[PDB]
């Protein structure tokens, strides 16, 4: 009509016509689209306890040394762009932009111990309309891998795409229908004399190839409004 | 901060004069000023050892010369041919390209 | 299998979008408020200024839209028969005559391009190109001005789009008319590259990237606590 | 070579005068990348070395009053001394930052007038 | 498997056969026809400048928070090619940033050696500005700190906003290698030349900075030296310049 | 290798520009106020006119744009319910029928082009081709009018193309409407031929070359002075 | 849209269509590029010292004959339609005319002395980011040609294109990034007897065959705005 779509593509006529632009050159790192930003490994903030969030301990999932054997290290509630564990994350950072999502998620554990320390780690991976497995016993008849942190460094874990629709809102919390990523002892660590007891794991979160995001939207992230000065 | 004792030299014949600064030679050259109590100050030259640079003003090319070494850490002027008029107190003073900062004491060049 | 043209650069940078609003009366009193100004920069705006600063270097073309509403002011010696409003949209090119105020020659410069747009109908639009000595437009520059590594750190680079001024042309002697003015700013053929993280601090101020610490992320109840677990029902036990 | 004139030469004044002095350039000593002058004051006590007043035209050292004020830009300066003390019977000289030969002014003496 | 790289008749560095990152994609390369603006030939000094300059080593203690170098002026006094800052006026530059470490069999510890394109830094006042003398040193490192910092002209030092304002955990997207010392034990980055203009003058701008941060402390026993020394050997790829004339600033 | 194409002769002399701003009435009083009136020449205007006076021999057509905007003038007996205004703009053809005043033959004369053009639409655009018994326009012209070399110094040169006269079609009796003419003119197909100096000297009036004897070029410090050497720096030192 | 951009090519009816325009004849001397007009050369007022900017003084370098044999003839800064030496000729009158420039400059430099005149003269370039030279010797380590004035009459020096970017700002001023062009005494002038002893050199600049402007504006020159009359 004679009206203003904000959402129009139109072509207007140039101000300035009869003006030859600055010939491109070739500048390396050229993005095309928004999820090869989303497809890098960024380093999960998993152990945010309100005294490590202004520090680097919000990164340092703690593993200590000695006799526990039945206990957990860590758990999460497996939905990106909304758990306070991933919503700042590289993946969760172009999540919030985007009303809708759909794809895999794909997490990596690296064990920073020294390499004179051995022990074995029970990595359960919850459904999700399932609970959170409550001990070892349980959280092995699920679905778990066995991370022999002797024989490997780093354990990558791909976490399958289940929902009843196509795409799945983003802001819109649905409990008990996302997912756990758990974690058990199942031996120890075990040192010999000279090497620390304690040891540090890091997570890194990322997307996979069939990835795919919807209906843009603002990031609630950012809450100012009035325009700077 | 240091400068050379009170020598007494013969006209006719060169002087050295020596200079000590506790702060590192980088980034900003050594200052050299002749004073001369009926006139004013007169700078004579730096060496910048930053860059490594000597260069001194046109009155005293040929008649002064700046040496600056790595591990003594002191920097040195050379007068030469000196007659009563090179009798002044001779003052160092550092500059890192943000001010002349301090100079110090200075022996009395006094040449007779 | 999914379609990704949602996320690509061209649908994520090229929204239109409110980037100022003033206003501009057309008769005297001081000579600052009978037009409006607006220097072309993507930084006063934060919800654009962090789409824009996931990249490090941008290379667009500009379609710039001006939504104009007029009004009658109130008091004495009213408008009565207004015939019809025309406004001068000017854009000063990089190094252009700028004017001081009202009737200035300026506003009659050849040189800097303008708009006559009467009311009424569909509103007032302009394309400007990529307008640099530059290769492209950066967000971040780690340097100086000069290059004694004097001035500002990173604010007279080539990152200039110019200005855009808007006035009234008509001649009003009785009567008021209060005009209101909406950029709608919007980059076409959007190439970007060096992608940069999100920014978590909040912004302070339209020259810099200062910032005061903040967490890394929210507060949660511990290292390992999922939330809410479903109470005892007939299915979940 | 770049010049310093400094006048007047010398003056005496007594206690609790306001007293100024000029050192103007025979070059605008204020280069256009930070704008700022290159400009030093200097005050060589009666029979003792000298220390610095003011560093970039404009800033204070530590341990010096507000009667010692650096002042001016381009090519002519002055330092205001607002309320003369019996410590600054001396003599005075500005230098420049800006032309490799560092020539220094004339050299202001202020006299100390008594009774 | 121990080979050598010698590089100009000068330098010799011995390492094992790892892995490299490789800038954006790009490998470092001379300017063609179709690039520059400028109104005369580059005239590369490759027969001198291709060496390796390992800088001074760090010690990774303890309670360390991290360093960054800003180049091209980390390597301001280092020989020739900073005489080629000096003696000319535009430059183009890649690099190879070789980090490793010497630690022991009994140490533990992780880093994380990031190339920040144009890593514009704040300043730890707001409604204020950095100077130069705080942004980095010549050739010694810039410590990040645990902490806040809270001087007037200093840098916003804390060191889970990385100086920059962000996470510190998504500075994985620019060019980045980890060094984890229970398996890896080197790190080796190869940058190319990013700018928006094809030459710039490399007194003014930082093309990039070389930051590393450990993300897990190091540890160690009562037996071991206590700390772990971190050596980086910077190697410049295919320097070309233009406009010789004196060393007008500094 | 760039581009030349933006200082082609049609690049440089095609531009649209202000060169003629009146205002006209549209009640009695004196039968002046009432029209407007312009005679077609590049002289009035010095910005235009120093373009012009790159060349000796210039080639055009013209393409001649109006914007009028009116508005309601004040005191008693208001124009209160306008209907709408039509204003005519003629072109009287170089010795066509000039009108003396408003009401006058002229204005129905067939032979001198008119427009009749409705407020609230686009403005009104004509194009009027190369009128010349000449094979060009002469900005210059080394001679006299008469063939005993007796009038004029080269102002009734066959350089003439025409006038422009405007004013109200409406009868309006209650009431006064004053609207204001802007005249856009360009030259389109531009061919020019001796291409001359720049002008030093400034202007004095619009028929003439007449000039005060001015300095060729600024002062400057001296014979060999080059300006703000770089003060001693920790590179340029 | 309804609206008048002014800057937009538009066919309009023709006022007085059925009329027969005069047939164009050949008058010599066509112009189709402003940039044709820059590429001549004109007569450089390099001697503007306040008094001979009212006389033909501006045009002559006076090399005076005798004993100086270390001093300068002459020196500027080499920025075209910028500079008080250039901004008036022929091709900073063009420059001005337009907000960006790109390409050489070419200077030549006529001596006008007698034919039994013989003399040598430095003619030293310096790059944009670099000092002036302070003498003779500071010179000849630079860029220079060696104008010797018994062999030639003229001395075409060519100036290069050095930028980061690709056209370069017209009315903004970069100190110490534009290049100077001085000339220094090498021998003197040896003049037989009957010969004068001082001579004049005269200097002519154009534009070359890379050059362009961009961005089209009004010039700085003209100050009058009122209508003539």
């Amino acid at each position: 009509s004679n009206q203003f779509l904000t959402s129009d593509d139109f072509q207007s006529p140039s101000a300035m016509p009869q003006f030859d632009v600055t010939p491109e050159m070739k500048i390396p790192g050229e993005v095309h689209n928004l999820m090869e930003i989303a497809e890098v490994d960024s380093v999960v903030p998993v152990n945010n306890t309100k005294e490590n969030i202004n520090s680097m301990e919000a990164y340092r999932i703690p593993v200590t040394g000695g006799d526990q054997l039945h206990t957990q290290v860590f758990g999460f509630q497996m939905q990106p762009g909304l758990n306070s564990v991933f919503k700042r994350t590289l993946l969760g950072e172009i999540l919030n932009y985007y009303a809708h999502w759909s794809g895999s998620v794909k997490l990596t554990f690296v064990f920073c111990g020294s390499a004179m320390a051995t022990g074995k780690f029970l990595l359960a991976y919850s459904p999700p309309g399932a609970s959170p497995p409550q001990n070892r016993k349980q959280a092995m008849l699920g679905t778990h891998v066995i991370w022999d942190v002797g024989l490997q460094s780093s354990c990558v874990l791909c976490i399958p795409w289940i929902s009843q629709t196509h795409y799945r809102l983003v802001q819109q919390d649905e409990y008990t229908s996302a997912g756990y990523v758990t974690c058990w002892y199942q031996t120890g660590l075990i040192v010999p004399p000279g090497a620390p007891p304690s040891c540090t794991i890091l997570c890194f979160a990322s997307a996979c190839n069939d990835f795919s995001v919807r209906n843009l939207r603002d990031t609630p992230f950012i809450e100012q409004t009035q325009l700077l000065q | 901060l240091q400068q050379s004792g009170a020598e007494l030299a013969r006209p006719w014949a060169s002087v050295k004069i020596s200079c000590q600064a506790f702060y590192t030679f980088n980034s900003y050259g050594m200052q050299w000023v002749k004073q001369r109590p009926g006139q004013g100050l007169e700078w004579i030259g730096t060496i910048y050892p930053g860059n490594g640079q000597t260069s001194y003003n046109q009155r005293f090319k040929g008649k002064a010369t700046l040496t600056a070494d790595k591990s003594p850490s002191t920097a040195y002027m050379q007068l030469i041919s000196l007659t009563s008029e090179d009798s002044a107190g001779c003052f160092c003073a550092v500059v890192p390209t943000v001010d002349f900062d301090y100079w110090g004491q200075g022996t009395l060049v006094t040449v007779s | 299998y999914h379609s990704r043209t949602e996320s690509s650069i061209e649908n994520f940078l090229c929204r239109a979008a409110c980037v100022y609003i003033a206003t501009y009366k057309s008769a005297g009193g001081t000579p600052t408020e009978r037009y409006a100004s607006w220097r072309i920069n993507t930084r006063q705006m934060v919800q654009l200024r962090r789409k824009f600063e996931l990249f490090t270097y941008l290379r667009f073309d500009m379609e710039i839209t001006f939504v104009i509403t007029s009004t009658q002011d109130p008091g004495t010696q009213l408008a009565q028969d207004m015939p019809v409003l025309t406004h001068q949209i000017m854009y000063i090119p990089p190094g252009g005559p700028v004017p001081n105020s009202a009737t200035d020659f300026a506003w009659q410069s050849s040189t800097n391009p303008s708009i006559f747009w009467t009311e009424g109908c569909a509103p007032a639009r302009m394309s400007v190109p990529f307008i640099s000595i530059g290769n492209a437009y950066s967000n971040f520059y780690d340097g100086w001005s000069h290059f004694t590594q004097e001035g500002v750190y990173g604010f007279n680079s080539l990152n200039n789009m110019g200005h855009i001024y808007v006035r009234h042309v008509n001649e009003q002697s009785l009567g008021v008319s209060t005009s209101t003015l909406r950029v709608y700013f919007k980059p076409k053929h959007v190439r970007a590259w060096v992608p940069r993280p999100p920014r978590l601090s909040p912004y302070v101020k339209s020259s810099n990237v200062n910032f005061k610490p903040t967490a890394v992320t929210t507060e949660r109840k511990d290292i390992n606590d999922v939330g809410t677990l479903r109470p005892v029902g007939y299915t979940n036990h | 070579d770049i010049v310093m004139s400094q006048s007047p030469s010398s003056l005496a004044v007594s206690v609790w005068e306001k007293v100024t002095m000029s050192c103007k350039s025979s070059q605008s000593l204020l280069y256009s990348n930070t704008q700022k002058n290159y400009l030093a004051w200097y005050q060589q006590k009666p029979g003792q070395s000298p220390k610095l007043l003011i560093y970039w035209a404009s800033t204070r050292e530590s341990g010096v009053p507000d009667r010692f004020t650096g002042s001016g830009s381009g090519t002519d300066f002055t330092l205001t001394i607002s309320s003369v003390k019996a410590e600054d019977l001396a003599v005075y000289y500005c230098q420049q930052y800006y032309s490799y030969p560092l020539t220094f002014g004339a050299g202001t003496k202020l006299e100390l007038k008594r009774a | 498997r121990v080979r050598s790289i010698t590089l100009g008749n000068s330098t010799i560095t011995t390492q094992e056969c790892a892995n490299v990152v490789v800038g954006y994609g790009v490998w470092p390369s001379y300017l063609q026809d179709n690039e520059a603006t400028a109104e005369d030939q580059p005239t590369q000094p490759d027969v001198a400048t291709c060496r390796f300059y390992t800088l001074d080593s760090i010690q990774w203690q303890k309670e360390s928070d991290g360093w960054w170098w800003k180049f091209p002026e980390a390597l301001k006094n280092m020989g020739l090619f900073g005489q080629n800052m000096e003696y000319h006026y535009l430059g183009r530059s890649g690099y190879t940033i070789h980090v490793q470490c010497n630690a022991s069999k009994f140490h533990q510890g992780c880093l994380l050696v990031v190339c920040v394109p144009e890593a514009e830094m704040g300043c730890s006042d707001v409604e204020r500005e950095v100077v130069a003398a705080s942004l980095s040193s010549e050739d010694t490192a810039k410590s990040f700190s645990r902490t806040e910092s809270n001087g007037q002209h200093t840098v916003q030092t804390v060191v889970y906003n990385a100086g920059m304002g962000v996470g510190v955990g998504n500075l994985t997207i620019f060019p980045h290698q980890w060094i984890n010392l229970r398996t890896n034990n080197s790190a080796t980055i190869v940058m190319p030349y990013i700018n928006s203009v094809p030459m710039d003058n490399m007194f003014r701008h930082y093309n990039f900075t070389l930051m590393i941060i450990p993300f897990a402390k190091l540890e160690y026993t009562e037996q071991a030296s206590n700390y772990v020394p971190i050596t980086v050997t910077v190697a410049p790829m295919c320097a070309e310049y233009n406009g010789l004339r004196l060393a007008s600033h500094q």
